[PDB]
C-alpha cells in the first residue's frame, strides 16, 4: 500500500509499478511550480 | 456503543412481508450476510434471561449486566433452585433473525416468536453520547422512530452488553 | 500448459493459476486478486462435473476487466460502484451487467459514467472492444 | 478578560457618533446641485440620518460588555508612583513596555511573512540532523504533555528510537514508532484493539484495526511525510499534536451528509470536513 498526498491506496503484483514515472512527471510539475513561487509567479492552473 | 434496538414502527403489511421489505431495502443499500443470531427471554417471578453476540447469556431483573459467563453456569443455577427461585411461567417470546453490515457498522432484525409479536430492528456503533450521527443512518433506513433513550450522562460507563436491559423494554412491549 | 500443472489465460495480453491436489481431488487454483470464498464455489462446481467451465470463463473474464479498469483508474480523484441505483427514467441506458465510476474533484455528483465492454467478441473469447458511453443524468 | 479590547472598537463607534452628524450637515450645506433624474437626494439626505441609528447601536454594545471586574485595582501599575521623589527624575520602562509588545507584533507580521522563504538552495552550505542526545526526546514528551486534556506515554521498549502512545477522549489511542527527532511510522486503533499497554506481552504491534480508523492512519502517516520541515522538530510535533487534537470531537459534517460512509476527516487545512472530496 501506498500514499503520496490524499491517501491514494492501490494493490499491483510483482513487478508492476511504473505509476513511479508518473509520480516523477507530477514531481517536475510540482518543481515548476516551486521555482515559478522562487522568482512574478504564476497562478496554479497546474 | 450499543445502541438501543426499536420497535418495529413499520406496519402496513405481513409481520414476515414486512421484514421482508426491510431486508430488501437493506440489500439494496448494500450489505453482505454476517449469519444469523437470536434473542432469548424467559422470565421469573422478575429475572428476564436474555443472548446475544456470542458464548455468553444472560439474566437480570434489574442490574448492570450481572452476566460474564455461559448459559450453562447459569442454568445449573435455575436447575439448582428449583422449588427455590425456580417461577418459570409462560416461556416468553424470543426473537431471532439474520444479521447484515452496511458498512463499517451491523443491522438486525426480529422476528415474532407466537405470532402476534413484534420484528422490531437492533443497531449498534463503534464509538464510545454520539446518538446525534447514529439517527442519520436510519433516516435513510426508515421515517422517525428510534427515540433511543439510553443510560445517558453516566460515562457505568459506554453502555457495555447493557443494551440489554434496553432489550427489555422491547420485551414490555406486549 | 507446465511441468506441475496447466496454465490457462483470461485474457491477450499473469493470472488466473490452477493448480492439483497431489494427495487429493477437488484441484485448488488461486487468481491474484480478489473476491475470495466466492472461487470456492467454482472450485466445487469444477471437483463435482469437470464439464461446465466456460461459464466460470466468461465471470472471470468480467470480473477481471473491471478489476483492470478500476486499477488503472484508481489513479486519478474517482470511486467505483456495482449499479446507478436509480433507474427513473429507463429509457436512456440500455445494456447488460457493466460497471460504472464516478468523481469528486469536479463536483459531487454531478454526473456518473456508465461502462460496459461490448461483451461476446465475434470469434474471440478476448478484446471486447471496451465500449464506452458517457451519461448526464442528475 | 480579553474583552476590555472591544472597548477599543467602542471608540471608533462614538468616533462615528461625532463624523455621523457632521456628515448630517456636510450634506445640508448645498443643496440639489442638478438632480435631472429622480429626488432621492434628499432621501439621500435621510440616508445620512440612517447612520445615526448607529448610535443608538452604541448604547446596545454595552449590553454584551461588562463581563467581570478583576481583584486589586490599578493592576499593579502605578505602584511606583508611590515611590519618593528620588524615583522620579521611570516612565520609559513602561514605554518599552508597549515597546516590546510592538516588538513581538512586528515579528507577528514578520514571521508571517517570512513564510514565503527564498532559499533557493539548503545544502552544499555546511549536520546530524538526527539528534545525539536521549533526552530531547524526554522535552518534547513533556512540552506535548503541557497540553491539557491530553495524556501522552512513553516507554520505548524496541531500543534507541523513540516508541509513544497517546490516548484522547474517547478509546481512539495513537501508538507512533518514529525515530529519534521526528515522528514517522505510527498507527491509530479503538477500544483496546490495540491494548498496547502489555498487549499479548508488550506494546505490540498488531497492525490492525476493523476497517474503520486505517483511513485516518493513512492520513496521519501522510500529515506526518508532508509536515517534514528541515529544521525545528519539536515545531514538527507540536504540529502534529495540533493536528491529532482536532479529532477530539467527530460530530459535524459539512459539505456532505453524515453517510457518505464509515466517517469523514481530513483536516491539514485545520478544519475537518466530509473525507472522500479532496
Amino acid at each position: 500500500r501506498v500514499v503520496h498526498r490524499d491517501g491514494r491506496v492501490i494493490m499491483l503484483s510483482h513487478q508492476e509499478q511504473e505509476l513511479q514515472d508518473f509520480l516523477l512527471s507530477q514531481m517536475s510539475q510540482h518543481q515548476v511550480h516551486a521555482v515559478q513561487q522562487l522568482a512574478w509567479q504564476v497562478l496554479s492552473f497546474s | 456503543v450499543t445502541c438501543v434496538s426499536q420497535m418495529p414502527v413499520a406496519e402496513g403489511k405481513s409481520l414476515q412481508q414486512t421484514v421482508e421489505l426491510l431486508t430488501k431495502k437493506l440489500e439494496m443499500l448494500g450489505a453482505e450476510k454476517q449469519g444469523t443470531f437470536c434473542v432469548d427471554c424467559e422470565t421469573y417471578h422478575g429475572k428476564l434471561m436474555y443472548v446475544m453476540h456470542y458464548p455468553l447469556s444472560c439474566f437480570a431483573l434489574f442490574e448492570n449486566g450481572p452476566c460474564l459467563i455461559a448459559d450453562t453456569n447459569f442454568d445449573v443455577l435455575m436447575v439448582k433452585l428449583k422449588g427455590f427461585f425456580q417461577s418459570a411461567k409462560a416461556s416468553k417470546i424470543e426473537t431471532r433473525g439474520t444479521r447484515y453490515q452496511y458498512c463499517d457498522f451491523l443491522v438486525k432484525v426480529g422476528t415474532v416468536t407466537m405470532g402476534p409479536s413484534a420484528r422490531g430492528i437492533s443497531v449498534e456503533v463503534e464509538y464510545g453520547d454520539c446518538w446525534s450521527l447514529l439517527l442519520e443512518f436510519l433516516q435513510s433506513f426508515l421515517g422517525s422512530h428510534a427515540p433511543g433513550a439510553p443510560t445517558v450522562f453516566g460515562n457505568a460507563v459506554y453502555g457495555p452488553a447493557d443494551t440489554m436491559i434496553q432489550y427489555m423494554e422491547l420485551f414490555n412491549k406486549i | 500448459t507446465a511441468l506441475p500443472a496447466l496454465i490457462v489465460p483470461i485474457l491477450e495480453p499473469e493470472c488466473l493459476h490452477i493448480f492439483v491436489d497431489l494427495h487429493s481431488g477437488m484441484f485448488q487454483l488461486m487468481l491474484y486478486g480478489l473476491d475470495p470464498a466466492t472461487l470456492e464455489d467454482m472450485e466445487k462446481s469444477l471437483n463435482d462435473d469437470m464439464k461446465r467451465i466456460i461459464p466460470w470463463i466468461q465471470q472471470l473474464k468480467f470480473w477481471l476487466g473491471q478489476q483492470r479498469c478500476k486499477q488503472s483508474i484508481k489513479h486519478l480523484p474517482t470511486i467505483t460502484t456495482e449499479t446507478l441505483q436509480l433507474a427513473n427514467y429507463s429509457t436512456h441506458p440500455i445494456g447488460s451487467l457493466s460497471k460504472n465510476k464516478l468523481f469528486i474533484k469536479l463536483t459531487r455528483l454531478p454526473q456518473y459514467y456508465i461502462v460496459v465492454e461490448m461483451l461476446e467478441v465475434p470469434n474471440k473469447p478476448t478484446q471486447l472492444s471496451y465500449n464506452y458511453y458517457f451519461m448526464s443524468v442528475s | 478578560g480579553v474583552n476590555l479590547e472591544a472597548f477599543s472598537q467602542a471608540i471608533s463607534a462614538i468616533q462615528a457618533l461625532r463624523s455621523s452628524v457632521s456628515r448630517v450637515f456636510d450634506c445640508l450645506k448645498d443643496g440639489m446641485r442638478n438632480k435631472e433624474t429622480l429626488e432621492g437626494r434628499e432621501k439621500a439626505f435621510i440616508a445620512n440620518f440612517q447612520d445615526n441609528l448607529h448610535s443608538v447601536n452604541r448604547d446596545l454594545n454595552e449590553l454584551e460588555r461588562l463581563s467581570n471586574l478583576v481583584g486589586k485595582p490599578s493592576e499593579n501599575h502605578p505602584l511606583h508612583n508611590s515611590g519618593l521623589l528620588s524615583l522620579d527624575p521611570y516612565s520609559q520602562l513602561l514605554q518599552a513596555y508597549k515597546w516590546s509588545n510592538k516588538l513581538q507584533y512586528h515579528a507577528g507580521l514578520a514571521s508571517g511573512l517570512l513564510n514565503q522563504q527564498s532559499l533557493k538552495r539548503s545544502a552544499n552550505q555546511m549536520t546530524t540532523l538526527v539528534l545525539p542526545p536521549q533526552y530531547v526526546d524526554d522535552v518534547i514528551s513533556r512540552i506535548d504533555r503541557m497540553f491539557p486534556e491530553m495524556s501522552i506515554h512513553l516507554s520505548r521498549p524496541n531500543g534507541t528510537s523513540a516508541m509513544l502512545l497517546v490516548t484522547l477522549g474517547k478509546v481512539l489511542k495513537v501508538i507512533v514508532v518514529m525515530r529519534s527527532l521526528f515522528i514517522d511510522r505510527t498507527i491509530v486503533k479503538g477500544y483496546n484493539e490495540s491494548v498496547y499497554t502489555e498487549d499479548g506481552k508488550l506494546d505490540i504491534w498488531s497492525k490492525s484495526s476493523y476497517q474503520v480508523f486505517q483511513k485516518v492512519t493513512d492520513h496521519a502517516t501522510t500529515a506526518l511525510l508532508h509536515y517534514q520541515l528541515p529544521q525545528m522538530p519539536d515545531v514538527v510535533v507540536r504540529s502534529f499534536m495540533t493536528w491529532l487534537r482536532s479529532y477530539i470531537k467527530l460530530f459535524q459534517a459539512p459539505c456532505q451528509r453524515c453517510g457518505k460512509f464509515l466517517q469523514d476527516g481530513l483536516p491539514p487545512t485545520w478544519r475537518d470536513f466530509r473525507t472522500l472530496e479532496a
